[PDB]
């Protein structure tokens, strides 16, 4: 019953500021400190300060004090964490959760993208199956911005032995990712391999058919 | 501000395993710390209050305990949903904050993976760049390296590499690496190879490509 709804996913220039949400319900708003913290996929969870709402004070870890902002409107029992001057290092989740002798509650989390790279779809290129038993095949999803790509296989009929790996980011800023499938090698010659893709920020969707040479 | 050290920073554990995390404060905060389950892709979960105290809900095989500046959490018995990444922190002092994380990834036999190469599409070249894919695939433990080769030269710097979250059936990792080269490049050389170490090979394992 106690619930910690964040508003949806963030893509940011450098140097802009963003502004993420958490809606409170199944308890008293005013009661509880509310914090924020974020999570990067390469400096672990970092604490980023609190409010107390309905008491404008608000406090802040040194490292983000100075373009870090928290508020709280007691009226719509919603908490707000606005950073600004934002950098590529701010790309992480962020989380919102209320505190009791440690965090017990936690909003389901904020993706922000720092970039400034522009929405693109990408381009998909089969990974072609070799000349014992098993065979690998695969589609590269190339240059695409910014993040999700989804990737099935033969319209979701083909789902044991693929493998879609996380994106890498390039230094054109754009993202790349591949999917893999490994099957017996008697079915290259009987069955069609199709891979699926779709990037919505794009409305990109692609089939590609994988064969041999 | 407080550095809080994890240990070990991985484990691989079988269910039933008693398993043991350790955290270690470079400060005294008192019995100010609580731990969390987390799992790719989801928001933590709370697991203990206080140093030892069981936050509502949380089943009786998770324990904490701890005083000053070591901490220990401890799961009796380990169930199929355990598997995940744990996280101590401390409240005691401003800024708050967090360990490294331990990862608790299942045990398995180990697994030498399959090693497939892919050359750049046709398609592809046209744009005037060309990806060389190498796959490792179902491969036990995660630690393995690729180096690419083109015409036996050791390649630096033009690669990117990823690797898959457990598999949660059959407990192994799948890698791939791609190798970028401009079309120009990739036309002036003739082998193409990435090289393969892992604990499951006695020796490297190469697959190669000639292009054309």
């Amino acid at each position: 019953q106690v619930q910690l709804v964040q508003s949806g996913a963030e893509v940011k220039k450098p140097g802009s500021s963003v502004k993420v949400s958490c809606k409170a319900s199944g308890y008293t708003f005013t009661t509880y400190y509310l914090h924020w913290v974020r999570q990067a996929p390469g400096q672990g969870l970092e604490w980023m300060g609190w409010i107390y709402p309905g008491n404008v004070h608000a406090q802040y870890n040194e490292k983000f004090k100075g373009r870090v902002t928290i508020t709280a409107d007691k009226s719509t029992s919603t908490a707000y964490m606005e950073l600004s001057s934002l950098r590529s290092e701010d790309t992480a989740v962020y989380y919102c959760a209320r505190s009791w002798e440690g965090f017990p509650y936690w909003g389901q989390g904020t993706t922000v993208t720092v970039s400034s790279a522009s929405t693109k779809g990408p381009s998909v290129f089969p990974l072609a199956p070799s000349s014992g038993g098993t065979a690998a095949l695969g589609c590269l999803v190339k240059d695409y911005f910014p993040e999700p790509v989804t990737v099935s296989w033969n319209s979701g009929a083909l789902t044991s032995g693929v493998h879609t790996f996380p994106a890498v980011l390039q230094s054109s800023g754009l993202y790349s990712l591949s999917s893999v499938v490994t099957v017996p090698s008697s079915s290259l010659g009987t069955q069609t391999y199709i891979c699926n893709v779709n990037h919505k920020p794009s409305n990109t969707k692609v089939d590609k058919k994988v064969e041999p040479k | 501000d407080i550095q809080m050290t994890q240990s070990p920073s991985s484990l691989s554990a079988s269910v039933g395993d008693r398993v043991t995390i350790t955290c270690k404060a470079s400060q005294n905060v008192g019995i100010n710390v609580a731990w969390y389950q987390q799992k790719p892709g989801k928001a933590p979960k709370s697991l203990i209050s206080s140093a030892s105290y069981r936050y509502s809900g949380v089943p009786s095989r998770f324990s904490g305990s701890g005083s000053g500046t070591d901490f220990t959490l401890t799961i009796s018995s380990l169930q199929p949903e355990d598997f995940a990444t744990y996280f101590c922190q401390q409240y005691d002092t401003y800024p708050f904050t967090f360990g490294q994380g331990t990862k608790v990834e299942i045990k398995r036999t180990v697994a030498a993976p399959s090693v497939f190469i892919f050359p750049p599409s046709d398609e592809q070249l046209k744009s005037g760049t060309a990806s060389v894919v190498c796959l490792l695939n179902n491969f036990y433990p995660r630690e393995a390296k690729v180096q690419w080769k083109v015409d036996n030269a050791l390649q630096s710097g033009n690669s990117q590499e990823s690797v898959t979250e457990q598999d949660s059936k059959d407990s192994t990792y799948s890698l791939s690496s791609t190798l970028t080269l401009s079309k120009a490049d990739y036309e002036k050389h003739k082998v193409y190879a990435c090289e393969v170490t892992h604990q499951g090979l006695s020796s490297p394992v190469t697959k190669s490509f000639n292009r054309g």
